[PDB]
């Protein structure tokens, strides 16, 4: 990154942190810092099988780890192209920097090509906590008529999910569950299409095919418009 | 080579930055 936005990041982070400066004075030009792996981007054989490739899929997303510096490295435009935003996932690889979820939707979509009985689509939360709204996405999966996801979260119960779960109403469940118990209400779902695996495609990411208000649907209509998405993804 | 350096010494302090900022 440029001058501008590597002072920016610091600038940023003195605003943030309680000790502000200091932080920035300990790191900045330091001469015996950890050197950082590079995370190997995971290849599969073709015994393997995709459940288990899904494992190492996910164990390379967080190994990038959550960027809680407050400075996102990798701009998404989420009308983008596909190739175009397979181009950035490619980018992300070789630069190897912290991610959060939107970023870890494209790098499971791009790590995930190469899995044609795989089908893949984005699932997005607005939650409501402590008087404020909070956004969410991870990359619902689909593989042998099992759902589960892939994704990047503070926490652990918002991001992977092995695809174990025998309906989608299931596995959003347990998402809302999983928010409950961070004392979140989970006010809609939105849930996308499933996305091509050609990395070269033109089109588009559709994020928001359906939106649920889960509290003014109620628990069987909640169920019933998740199961009709499936539906539509079936197509 | 002038700018793989400046990359490879910014990821480094991005990730110290980063423990420190998990921690807080």
């Amino acid at each position: 990154m440029d001058e501008a936005t590597w002072e920016r990041m610091w600038k940023h982070v003195a605003k943030i942190h309680p000790d502000g400066e200091k932080v920035a004075q300990r790191i900045r030009g330091a001469t015996d810092l950890p050197k950082i792996p590079i995370p190997s981007v995971p290849t599969f054989q073709p015994s393997t099988p995709v459940p288990e490739r899904l494992e190492a899929v996910q164990r390379y997303i967080r190994e990038l780890q959550y960027n809680h510096t407050g400075t996102q490295f990798f701009e998404i435009k989420k009308s983008r192209p596909l190739t175009g935003l397979m181009d950035l996932a490619k980018e992300m690889t070789k630069e190897a920097l912290p991610i959060k979820a939107l970023e870890a939707v494209i790098l499971g979509i791009y790590l995930t090509n190469s899995m044609p009985t795989l089908e893949r689509f984005p699932i997005s939360f607005k939650t409501y906590f402590s008087g404020n709204y909070f956004r969410h996405i991870v990359l619902g999966v689909n593989f042998a008529g099992r759902y589960g996801a892939l994704g990047m979260s503070r926490r652990e119960d918002l991001m992977y999910k092995p695809p174990a779960f025998r309906t989608l109403s299931e596995l959003v469940l347990d998402f809302e569950a999983a928010y409950g118990r961070c004392w979140h209400v989970l006010k809609k779902v939105k849930l996308g299409q499933s996305v091509s695996h050609d990395p070269h495609s033109v089109e588009q990411i559709e994020w928001k095919h359906s939106v649920l208000d889960v509290e003014r649907l109620g628990r069987d209509d909640f169920r019933k418009e998740l199961e009709r998405h499936a539906r539509d993804m079936r197509l | 080579s002038a700018q793989q350096e400046l990359k490879q010494r910014q990821r480094a302090e991005i990730y110290a930055l980063n423990r420190v900022m998990t921690e807080l």
